[PDB]
Formats: C-alpha cells, structure tokens, sequence
RNA sequence: ACCGUGAGGGAAAGGUGAAAAGAACCCCGGGAGGGGAGUGAAAUAGAGCCUGAAACCGUGGGCUUACAAGCAGUCACGGCCCCGCAAGGGGUUGUGGCGUGCCUAUUGAAGCAUGAGCCGGCGACUCACGGUCGUGGGCGAGCUUAAGCCGUUGAGGCGG
RNA sequence: UGAGGGCGCGAGCGAUAACGUCCGCGUCCGAGCGCGGGAACAACCGAGACCGCCAGCUAAGGCCCCCAAGUCUGGGCUAA
RNA sequence: GGCGGUAGGGGAGCGUUCCCGAUGCCGAUGAAGGCCGACCCGCGAGGGCGGCUGGAGGUAAGGGAAGUGCGAAUGCCGGC
C-alpha cells in the first residue's frame, strides 16, 4: 500500500524580499506551503510550512505595474468595484501586496485558508523573534 | 355493472382525464384480458393414441410389470375376496397397480383400494397406465385391445 | 388462474433500501428516489475505480519530484537516466523509498546522473 | 532487508515475514513457488539491468477463492440502458518464505 | 424499576403536548408538578391526570415511594384522528385533522 | 387555489430548524413567605393569603 | 348510507379467542384511558381484538456539525463508536480527487419542453377462427375428421 | 426507419451577414450527454469503454502555483 | 480473433398463480408471510443459511396452463 505518516512536525522559514521579483518569488512560497518539497507530501492533512517574509515595501515587479496594475474589491452596492492600484497599497497596506497573490496560487477548498494562515508577510523588517528563523534563500 | 358516463370533464378539471368506471385503469371496473371460458380440447389423430396405446403396454411387458388373468377367487363382490387373491398372485401393497376387467364385481372388490384404481376394458387412458407402477388386465380386455390392434 | 403481485414488488424495494443506507433523507427511504442515486453511484464508482490510479499515479510523481529536487535535479531529468539504465522496475509507487530508507533511493539518483552528462 | 518482487503484472515491496494477495497462477494450492524475478536489497543492491542477476525470493501459497464480490452495474442515462453485474477477483493467499539464492 | 401509564386517545394534537412533555423530562417529580400546575397551556392538565397517575401506580401497584422518584422518560405518539370537513369557499370542502394523542410517562428511582 | 406558493415540499431539518425557537421557558416561581408552597413572584398563593391583603379560602 | 327535484348515479366496510372463560376486585382520575391482580396455551390475542410491511410522527443511544458554497453521491486516507482471532468487519465523516437528478418527446439537453409530494395495492399483446413460415411428433399415395351414437363419470371407442 | 443535426469542403439563395436555409462528398452526435485537452462547452482534437488491479507505453494537448510534467539548453524578437 | 450501444432481431434464464406428479411428502420439535445479517451459491433476475415474529398450511426433480415481474400515464383506491 501507500505511505502516509501520522504525526508531522512542521518547520518555519525566513525569507526576504528586497529586489526579489514579485510573482516568481511568491510562486515558490505556495509550493513551500503545499509541502510538495516534502517527499512525505500529504494531499489533505495540511503539512504546510510557515513562511515569515520580513520586509516588502521594497518589493519591485517587472515593468511599470507600480503605476499600471490595479486590484479590485467589490462591496455589493453599485459603484462598489473599488479599483485600487499597486502603488497606493505599497504605501499604507504593503502587506497585502503578496497575500492577494499567494491566495491566487493556493488551491480552492477550505484547506487554502488554512495554508494561507501558516504564513505572515510583515514589512519592517526584523519580525517578532519567535524562535527558529530558517532563512532559505 | 357501473354505468357509461364520464366521471368529470377533462377540460378545466385539475385532475387527469377519465371516462366510464369500467376502465381497467381504475379499480373494480373491468378486467383487462381476463380468461373468459373456453374449451381446451382438440382432435389428436387416432394413429397417435392407437400406437400410443400399444407403446405403453409393452413398456410394462418390457419390464415384466404385466399380467393377464382369467382365474379369480374373487369373481364375486368383496374387498376381502380379492386381497387374498392378490396374496396368492403377487401384489403385496408395495407398488401401485392398474386393473382392467369386464366384471363389475371385482371392481367393487377393489374400488376402495387406494393403490388400485378401477378401469373398464375400454378407456385404457395412457395417463392411468403410466400413472400406476404396474398393470393387470383380462382376456375380456385382450379381445378389444386386440380388436383395436392385435 | 389469477396471479396477483404480492411478494414480488415489495422485496425489490427493500433491496434498493438495502443499498441506500446512509443516504440523506428521502434518498434512502423513498423507493423511487433510492433507485436514482444508485444509478449515479454505480456510474460514479465505475469511473473512479478507473480514476484511483491516476490519482495515485499523480501523487507518487510529486513525492518522487519532491525527492529528486532534494538532491538537486528535476523529475524529468531523474527518470531519463533510470530509463537510460533500462530499469523497468520503478513502479512509480515503489519509488516511495523516501521514508522507506533513503540511501536505497538516494543512490538511485546518482545512477541517473551517469548516462546523460 | 528490502525484498521487491514482480508478479501478475504488478510489483510490490516485501519485508520477509507475512502474507500477501496476488493473482493466481497455474499451480496446485498447496506448494511453494519461486520468483527469481527480484529487485534490490535492504543493504542497497541496485539493479542496472531490470531483472536482477539470478537472485530469488521463495513464497508459500495457501488456497484460492475470492475476497469481495463488487457489483459493477452500468447504467447509461436517458437510454433505458441499465446493467446489473458483479464478479469475484480470485487471488493467491501468498506467504513469502525466504529471499535465498 | 420504572413505572408507566398511558392516557390513550386524547383529543389534542401531538405538536402541542410535545412542547409540554419536553419540560418535565429529567426534572424531579416535585418540580415537575410545580412546573405543570403553573404552565399556562392546555396539555399541562392532561399530563397531570397521567403523571400523578403514573406516579400513583408507582405506589399502588409497583411498591415504590413517591418521596423519591424522578421523571425517568416521557414521550407521546400519534393516534388516529377524526376527520371533519371545512366549508372553505365557492363550494370547496377541505377536510380537517383533529388530532388525538398518546401521552406516555415513566418514572424511576433517585437513589437507594 | 391562489397566489405565492411553496415550490418544493419543505424538508425535515428545514421544517425542524425553524422550530428551535419554540421550546417553552419553564415557569419561574418562588416559595410563599409563610406556606411551604411554590408560587409566582409578586403574587398571592391559592391557599394562604398575606398579611395586608387577604385571600384566605376554606376547607 | 351519500348525491340529484328528477329519472339516475352508487360506494366503504369480513377476521379476538376453540370455548366470553371478556377483566370481579383494588388504585390514579370527572369520566375516558391506563397500573395491578385474575381467566386464558398465549392479553407481546383486549372488543375495528389473525398476520402487520411502507410512507408519516416521537423517545433513547453511537458518529458529526456554528470558516462554509452543496443532484447531496463515488474514490482515498485518517478520525470516533461498536463486532471480531491474527489479520479483518460494521456504522459515521473531516479533509483531498471527481461529480450537470429519473422517465417521455425531442437533432438537441443539467435545463426555462411532458409528467410525478410519498408510500402501498389494481393496471396494460391474452383468446376464437382462418392462413404464411419455422419447428416436434404420427402416417406415408395417401393423410384426416365434424356434428352426432355406446359407457365409468375427470375412460375412451365408433362416426369417412 | 422513412422530421434529423454538427463540422471541413464545392456550389445556389441571402447583403462575397446571419449559432439562416436547400443540395453533393465525407466525418461524427443521434445510438458514444461514457474518458482525456479545449476553464466550462453533443458532434473541435485524441481515442471505440466486457469486468478487476495503488502496474507500464502513449495521442491530442501540456511542463511556475490550483495543476501531474524543464522557471531545460542554444539562437533571435517586443516595452505594449 | 470479437464482445459501447437506441429503435429492432435471435438465444438463454430467474420469479409469481394454478394442475399432473399426491389416498405422496415437509409441518405443533412451528408452514406461508413479515423484521433483520458483515454468511454461502449465481455475473444475473434469483436460490439456500443463523436469529426474531407469526400460528396452519406449503409442495421437490420432470411436464403443463397463465389474469404473471412496475417508477412515472396532471394513471385509480386508501393512508400519510
Ligand atoms: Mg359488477
Ligand atoms: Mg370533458
Ligand atoms: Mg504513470
Ligand atoms: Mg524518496
Ligand atoms: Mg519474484
Ligand atoms: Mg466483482
Ligand atoms: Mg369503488
Ligand atoms: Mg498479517
Ligand atoms: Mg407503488
Ligand atoms: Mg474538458
Ligand atoms: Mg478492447
Ligand atoms: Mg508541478
Ligand atoms: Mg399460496
């Protein structure tokens, strides 16, 4: 039969994002959540690792997206399609410039908003020194 | 016995569409393709029963399960005046027997015999022959059975 | 000779109930509902018994891919060498020796980097 | 000691000392069959060739029959095509003895 | 030992008393009574003539003492129902289900 | 036969989940100043009376 | 009975027990209805009293559910409770994979085309005569009777 | 059975419109609403499903994540 | 070697009611029927087996006759 573990100890990861191209960076992050870097990968039990990406206001992306790409938020009322650009968020909410990208690569079921929990993206840097800080480059 | 009148108009009704209550779709009305009375007989060629009469008789001869008789301690009417005749002939209630004779006395002497069914010299029904496991008959038979075939 | 229905029509509805056990609400007690959802099952079970491999056929690969990229090479580059080694062995499941003693598999990797570079 | 083996169109990972289900083979249900078709070794014995060089594994049978009859009813929607069918999938209550060679 | 008593055939719809029975369940008899005697409903009366009659025969026939027992289990089922028509309008005649009941109360033993 | 109309026979849970808000609050009560009786707040018990307002019944 | 002025239409409904031996009596209670005792082989045969299914209602218990998007199932794994001897099995489902109810007519469905609230019962190619083909058996330049007549009464024979 | 339909093509009608129609060849759906790509999508692409298996080769199509498979190698191209 | 399949064709089977098989046999040490089951035969429609209920009929192997197998018809009766 097939191998499945029982208990699983996770591991946390330290990652920076100075000069790191926006999307290609956050891409491996999703894979780094959905532990397919783990030969003991499990398609349901959520073994995802915890990525703590310090700093992000210094994130750059190809092209002129800083003045070209807009994100959309829809209340429900008319006139609700709020078109927010990649610049205004990179000023007062530079934290969700990555979030609403990984959720764009995490899967669709309920496990997604569990995987996405196992990850916080501050912009400082020097985050709350919890304990281990595995800086993978 | 129900009448022949529409139950309620089909136009503007809410329910379905219907008519008289003899309709088999209802209940208690009429039968569908019920079994009206009819004969089951036909006319099977005599040459099948003639030969069919012979075939079965030898079947008991081929197995020996036969006997022509002529002598009787029971030429009169008594069931006791027979079972001893069977004792002195060879019928010990083990297996069934058909009997033929032109005497209406011996029939009485066994008409109450569960394992011995009466039979007149004529209607040698192949049913009862194959029915009974052994056969008996007389010359009064073996002249008409001969005049049939013989 | 009349032959009413009687036993026949009931016992059958009991078998459908017999296979409709744990089906929500009417779907397991109402007969001609249970008849339905059984149709899909035997179809849903058909296709998926054809599918269960492709599920695991896929899963094994990712685990394998998880292993090779922990030596420093991709799955595409992994398999070829094995194939270059002509080893019809590796049932893509049996390459699960990443938590079933690794050197048994870790030294399957170096026997791949040979016949290609 | 890793005992791979390949029989009946599928292979398996055996550690020597318990039973197994594999498809039948033209054999008497009370004997012992050899699989010189073997792979690997728990002390690392890769096989450049597919089949190993002459090694083997010895297994003991037990009986035959079937596990579960699994219904296979095919029903095409719409078109009055329903089918009711099932079958038994026989096998060999196989017990593996040694990996001798 | 539990003691039981059913008041078969009681012209009151089940949906009504089930609201009432589901209140003395698990309560001690003393409170069960005080619960009932001040329960502004109608099923509360019918329980009384089946409760203190179920606690009765826990004494007059099943040698127990009233000073101890407790509402072990209590349920009610659905009997048949008289059918009455309701002249609705334009000549329609929609029948009506005047529902009876089958109130069932059993009582046990606290300790001892 | 008229206007809006249920479309599908409301299911069992459906019917029953509405009915959680229907279970009865059991009657609240206190004990009588004098009687060993059980009695509502701000009331006069159907046996005793009071001490500034009669009720006194009979045998 | 019921409907209709009227002709006329026209149902539903059997089953205690062999014997009423049918519950004296006691208790709750206004009674009805119940508890007990007792008859009875059996009251789990209580007077709509043989059998008692299904829809439908409720009480008790095992599993689950208040970050979740659903033809309500299928597949996989784990989890909870139970059965069991290794191993295995039952019931539930948390997560992941996939998943456009049934019949009918339609070129065409998931469908905004017909139909069904559900359950249980009645309900739909038989019969007569003649005829074509096939086949099984009988006789074979022949093959075969129909009405009818003798006879036991679920017997056949004559009758060309 | 004698109402068919889609697509590629050759015409007529139509406005060298119509997911419009009438023909011819062929294909397929109907009878393959059973599978895989085309997000979804009866006839576009592959491919005829007797059943089972936690086995391997492949077509279409695909290889950063949902989503299995090179952020593959070499050479150019474009700043929208 | 073939076995997707609608209208349609041929072949094969399971079930019900009744008759010959019966002045036979099974049945009070419990029949037909109804609740179950993870047991067994059959690919099947089905047939056997253990448990519970019920309380008096039921009928093998081979032949025969059918009022014969329900999921729908805004089908009918009744109940819900
Ligand atoms: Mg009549
Ligand atoms: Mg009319
Ligand atoms: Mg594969
Ligand atoms: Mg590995
Ligand atoms: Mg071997
Ligand atoms: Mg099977
Ligand atoms: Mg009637
Ligand atoms: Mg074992
Ligand atoms: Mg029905
Ligand atoms: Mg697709
Ligand atoms: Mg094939
Ligand atoms: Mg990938
Ligand atoms: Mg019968």
């Amino acid at each position: 039969k097939t191998y499945v573990p029982k208990q699983v100890e996770p591991r946390w990861v330290l990652i920076d994002a100075e000069g790191k191209t926006l999307g290609r960076l956050a891409t491996k992050i999703a894979t780094l959540l959905r532990g397919k870097h783990r030969p003991d990968w499990t398609p349901n039990v959520a073994m995802g690792d915890f990525v703590v990406v310090v700093n992000a206001d210094k994130i750059r992306v190809t092209g002129k997206k800083l003045e070209q790409k807009i994100y959309t938020r829809y209340s429900g009322y008319p006139g609700g399609l709020k078109k927010i650009p990649l610049e205004k968020m990179l000023a007062t909410h530079p934290e969700r410039v990555l979030e609403h990208a990984v959720k764009g690569m995490l899967p669709k079921g309920p496990l997604g908003r569990r995987l996405f929990k196992r990850l916080k993206v501050y912009a400082g840097p020097d985050h709350p020194h919890q304990a281990q800080r595995p800086e993978k480059l | 016995a129900y009448s022949g009148r529409k139950i309620w108009p089909q136009k503007h009704t809410g329910r379905a569409r219907h008519g008289d209550i003899g309709a088999p779709i209802f209940v208690g009305g009429g039968v569908v393709f019920g079994p009206k009375p009819r004969d089951y007989s036909y006319t099977l060629p005599k040459k099948v029963r003639k030969k069919g009469l012979a075939m079965a008789v030898a079947d008991r001869a081929r197995e020996g399960k036969l006997l022509l008789v002529e002598a009787f301690a029971g030429v009169n009417g008594k069931t006791k005046e027979f079972l001893a005749w069977a004792k002195e002939a060879g019928l010990d209630g083990s297996e069934s027997v058909l009997l033929v004779t032109g005497n209406e006395l011996v029939r009485r002497a066994a008409r109450n015999l569960p394992w011995v069914v009466t039979l007149a010299p004529e209607g040698l029904n192949v049913y009862d022959i194959v029915r009974t496991e052994r056969l008996v008959m007389d010359l009064d038979a073996w002249e008409v059975f001969q005049n049939r075939i013989g | 000779p009349r032959a009413k229905t009687g036993v026949v029509r009931r016992r059958k509805h009991k078998k459908i109930l017999k296979l409709a056990k744990g089906y929500w609400g009417l779907r397991s007690k109402s007969f001609r509902k249970a008849r339905e959802t059984l149709f899909a099952a035997g179809n849903y079970a058909y296709a998926h018994r054809k599918r269960r491999k492709r599920d695991f056929r896929r899963l094994w690969i990712v685990r394998i891919n998880a292993a090779c990229r922990q030596h420093g090479l991709n799955y595409s580059t992994f398999i070829h060498g094995l194939k270059k080694a002509g080893i019809e062995v590796d049932r893509k499941n049996l390459a699960d020796l990443a938590v079933r003693e690794p050197q048994v598999f870790a030294e399957l990797v170096e026997r791949a980097k040979a016949a290609q570079g | 000691m890793f005992a791979i083996v390949k029989t009946g169109g599928k292979q398996y990972r055996v550690e020597p000392g318990l039973k197994l289900r594999v498809e039948k083979l033209d054999a008497e249900p009370g004997a012992t069959v050899e699989l010189p078709v073997l792979l690997l070794g728990g002390e690392k014995t890769v096989v450049g060739t597919p089949v190993v060089e002459g090694a083997s594994v010895v297994a003991e049978v037990l009986g035959h029959g079937r596990g579960k009859k699994i219904l296979v009813s095919k029903f095409k929607a719409k078109v009055q095509y329903r089918r009711k069918k099932g079958h038994r999938q026989p096998y060999t209550e196989l017990l593996i003895k040694e990996i001798r060679g | 030992m539990e003691a039981k008593a059913i008041a078969r055939y009681v012209r009151i719809s089940p949906r009504k008393v089930r609201l009432v029975v589901d209140l003395i369940r698990g309560k001690s008899l003393e409170e069960a009574r005080n619960i009932l005697r001040y329960t502004n409903k109608r099923g509360a009366y019918f329980v009384a003539k089946v409760l203190e009659s179920a606690a009765a025969n826990a004494v007059n026939n099943h040698d127990m003492l009233e000073d101890r027992l407790y509402v072990k289990a209590a349920y009610v089922d659905e009997g048949p129902a008289l059918k009455r028509v309701l002249p609705r309008a334009r000549g329609r005649a929609d029948i009506i289900k005047k529902r009876t009941s089958h109130i069932t109360v059993i009582l046990g033993e606290k300790h001892g | 036969a008229k206007h809006p109309v249920p479309k599908k026979k409301t299911s069992k849970a459906r019917r029953d989940a509405r009915r959680s808000h229907h279970a009865l609050t059991p009657p609240t009560l206190v004990p009588c100043p004098e009687c060993k009786a059980m009695k509502p707040p701000h009331t006069v018990c159907p046996e005793c009376g009071y001490y500034a307002g009669r009720k006194v019944l009979e045998v």
